[PDB]
This record gives structure tokens, C-alpha cells and sequence, in this order.
């Protein structure tokens, strides 16, 4: 059906520029209103921005905390929305969604303004020293997020991944992966781990110690 | 701007029973044309907002019936009739009449279910983190319920609380339980002054911890 999908976050500066986009697939892209809502934990969703079409001569709407800071454009021929993000401070980290109002949203892109350093992750295996858990350590990373699969997403069941916690300017995070005894280490259990951030890519195997 | 106001959490539901999410709204959402510009959008963890109800009572494509939803132009109450694992999120109301477009803060749905207790692991430092001059000792607590539980380290037989922390997960879309680690970060220098390490998990469901240890 209609898939959302933005790209282009990351980590900036104080003071710094971030330009974000979606493609939207599945409608005609033209037809439709288009907006930014961002998320965090501190002020929940966010409207930020709206663009309205073609016949509204591309009419444009922002919440007022982004006004002057932020501009918001589309490209109807190949169906991308941008987001033209500048003088970022520390509290415009978030998740930004492109939103089509009301009834679409996307899988949103991570922003973080800080003015620490892009850090990759350590991977590590859990291994033990009916049911067996593995699992694998993510350690030392910044900025959030990291994602962890396990077998390249096959082991999806028996599966969890614990939100990070931060210690000076650095991320740690597990995952862990429950699965019958004699599968492992007869069959391969691997981790997955992604920081886009540091455009890292890591694969993990667990083996037995 | 217009102020949507929901509570943060309700009450633990029975799987099988209903849940009620009020909502409302500091401006009417009646429009002339009968309509009331009122939505629900539950948000799944780890996933993004989707769309559940709009126009105040219309279930959006795909949304099971077990859902509904009614109100005025200013008080809303959205009901789930028998609650099932799949339906724990953050449910979140919106209007669509004017900008800026506003949201709720959530309301978390909490299922409740029968105790469990934690299953817990305990795992060694890598060979791989010990090169690097690291050691983390790393406990699962694992698919209990209710939320609430206690993990304490020992080293050598005396409890440690330097270099402890915990992570809890959001409650579980499949079997409605919660689950939570704990990582003792020691260097590897201080890892190897001790031989013992054990985690033990304190938990409703008995008044003995369960105990997991290895020896360095
Ligand atoms: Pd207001």
C-alpha cells in the first residue's frame, strides 16, 4: 500500500544545519498534504511543519518554535518532502516523522544536536560460561540509535533488545535471544548490529566459550 | 494552541477485559457538517504512530471491531472491549481542526497477567571485550511479570552497586511480560582482583531470590 520512508539524520553541531527527506510510494505524492511531526521524550509528538499542493501555490505552515529556523519543500516529480533544519540547538534532537495528514506517518529519522562526538560501538557475545539465551553487548556508542537483529532478522521470536543507557557521552545497550538447546551451537546465532551514525555494520557469532 | 489532555497511563486491564482512554479537548472538535475532527493513533514499542479511529468514531482499514469510539465536541472515551496482548502502546488523540495540529501526551495501555517469574541468565566477560582491556558482567531478567523486581550483584560473596546499570523493556506485545538487564562494568583490571560473580533477581512471584553465578 502506501509505505513513508525518511532518510538523512544523524549528529550536528550546535548551531549547525541538518536537511532531512521522505519518499512516499503508493499514492500520487501530488495529491496529498504533507508534514513534519517530531518525537521525544520531553514534549511527546511535535507538529513542526506542514506544506500544502501545487494549486495552494506550495502554501507553507510551522509551529511557532520552529519558525525563521526551519524550511519545508517538495519535490512532486519524484515524490520526496524535505526538511531544511538550521541553527539546531539541543532540544530539536528527535525522531522526525514525515506525517501526511491525517493518516499516514512514516519510520522516522533520528536527529541529535550535541556537541559530542559520533562514536562506533563495541560488539561483544554473551555466551554461557531446553531453552538457550545468547545475547550480544553494544557498548560505547554515540549518538543513539544502534539496531540489533539477530541472524539478519531470521530469529525474530524469543527476542528483545533493552533501550540504552547513557554514561559520560557514550551508549550501551544488549540484546538478547532466546532458542532451544540443541539448536545452538549446532545451528549459527549472530548479531546484527547497525550504527548509522558511524556508518558502522557489525556481525557478531556467538560461539560457545 | 488547542490543548488535547489525556492521563499517562491507566490501570492494568485483564487480557479478555475492557479498557477505557479518555480524552478531551480544550477547544470544540464539532464541526458545522457534523463531523467531530477527533482521531486516535496508537503507537506500538518500537514502532511508529499508526492511525486507529477517525472522525471521532470511524475505525481506520484493518482495525479489529474489539475497538470504538465516542464523544462530544469536547470529551472523547475510546474503549477496547476484550483487550489482547497486540494492543499495549501508547494511544494518543489528536484534532484536525486548525493548525497547529496538536496530540495528546499518550496513555499507555498496561495488560495485566498472571505473575511470572524471571527467567535469568548470567554471562561472562568476552575474550573479545577483555582484549580491549573491558569487563562486563551481564544479567537477563527475563519475560516476568509484574514490572517490578530487584536485581543485586555480589562479588566474592559482598554486594556491589558501583558500576551497576539497568535497562527495562516496554511490555511485551506477545505474552504481556517485561524483562530487564543489568551490566556490572568493572575494567579488566579490577575483574581480574575477584573470582565470583553472581546476580540475584528478587521478584513477587517467591521470597528466595533466584541466584546465577560463574567463577573467573
Ligand atoms: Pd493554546
Amino acid at each position: 500500500e502506501v509505505k513513508v520512508e525518511e532518510s538523512g539524520g544523524g549528529l550536528v553541531q550546535p548551531g549547525g544545519s541538518m536537511k532531512i527527506s521522505c519518499v512516499v510510494s503508493g499514492l500520487t505524492f501530488s495529491n496529498y498534504w504533507m508534514s513534519w511531526v517530531r518525537q521525544s521524550p520531553e514534549k511527546g509528538l511535535e507538529w513542526v511543519a506542514e506544506i500544502r499542493l501545487k494549486s495552494d501555490n506550495y502554501a507553507t505552515y510551522y509551529a511557532e518554535s520552529v519558525k525563521g529556523k526551519f524550511t519545508i519543500s517538495r519535490d512532486d516529480s519524484k515524490s520526496r518532502l524535505y526538511l531544511q533544519m538550521n541553527n539546531l540547538r539541543t532540544e530539536d534532537t528527535g525522531i522526525y516523522y514525515c506525517f501526511l495528514p491525517m493518516d499516514y506517518w512514516g519510520q522516522g529519522t533520528s536527529v541529535t544536536v550535541s556537541s559530542a562526538k559520533t562514536t562506533p560501538p563495541s560488539v561483544y557475545p554473551l555466551a554461557p560460561g531446553s531453552m538457550v539465551t545468547l545475547g550480544c553487548l553494544v557498548k560505547g556508542y554515540f549518538p543513539e540509535p544502534v539496531t540489533v537483529t539477530w541472524n539478519s532478522g531470521s530469529l525474530s521470536s524469543g527476542v528483545h533488545t533493552f533501550p540504552a543507557v547513557l554514561q559520560s557521552d557514550l551508549y550501551t545497550l544488549s540484546s538478547s535471544v532466546t532458542v532451544p538447546s540443541s539448536t545452538w551451537p549446532s545451528e549459527t546465532v549472530t548479531c546484527n548490529v547497525a550504527h548509522p551514525a558511524s556508518s558502522t555494520k557489525v556481525d557478531k557469532k556467538i560461539v560457545p566459550r | 494552541d488547542i490543548v488535547m489532555t489525556q492521563a499517562a497511563f491507566s490501570n492494568p486491564v485483564t487480557l479478555g477485559t475492557s479498557a477505557s482512554i479518555s480524552c478531551r479537548s480544550s477547544k470544540s472538535l464539532l464541526h458545522s457538517d457534523g463531523i467531530t475532527y477527533l482521531y486516535w493513533y496508537l503507537q506500538k514499542p518500537g514502532q511508529s504512530p499508526h492511525l486507529l479511529i477517525y472522525h471521532l468514531s470511524n475505525l481506520a482499514s484493518g482495525v479489529p471491531d474489539r475497538f470504538s469510539s465516542s464523544g462530544s465536541g469536547t470529551d472523547f472515551t475510546l474503549r477496547i472491549s476484550r483487550v489482547e496482548a497486540e494492543d499495549v502502546g501508547i494511544y494518543y488523540c489528536a484534532h484536525n481542526v486548525e493548525l497547529p495540529r496538536t496530540f495528546g501526551g499518550g496513555t499507555k495501555l498496561e495488560i495485566k497477567r498472571a505473575d511470572a517469574a524471571p527467567t535469568v541468565s548470567i554471562f561472562p566477560p568476552s575474550s573479545e571485550q577483555l582484549t580491549s582491556g573491558g569487563a562486563s558482567v551481564v544479567c537477563f531478567l527475563n519475560n516476568f511479570y509484574p514490572k517490578d523486581i530487584n536485581v543485586k550483584w555480589k562479588i566474592d560473596g559482598s554486594e556491589r552497586q558501583n558500576g551497576v546499570l539497568n535497562s527495562w523493556t516496554d511490555q511485551d506485545s506477545k505474552d504481556s511480560t517485561y524483562s530487564m538487564s543489568s551490566t556490572l562494568t568493572l575494567t579488566k583490571d579490577e575483574y581480574e582482583r575477584h573470582n565470583s560473580y553472581t546476580c540475584e533477581a528478587t521478584h513477587k512471584t517467591s521470597t528466595s531470590p533466584i541466584v546465577k553465578s560463574f567463577n573467573r
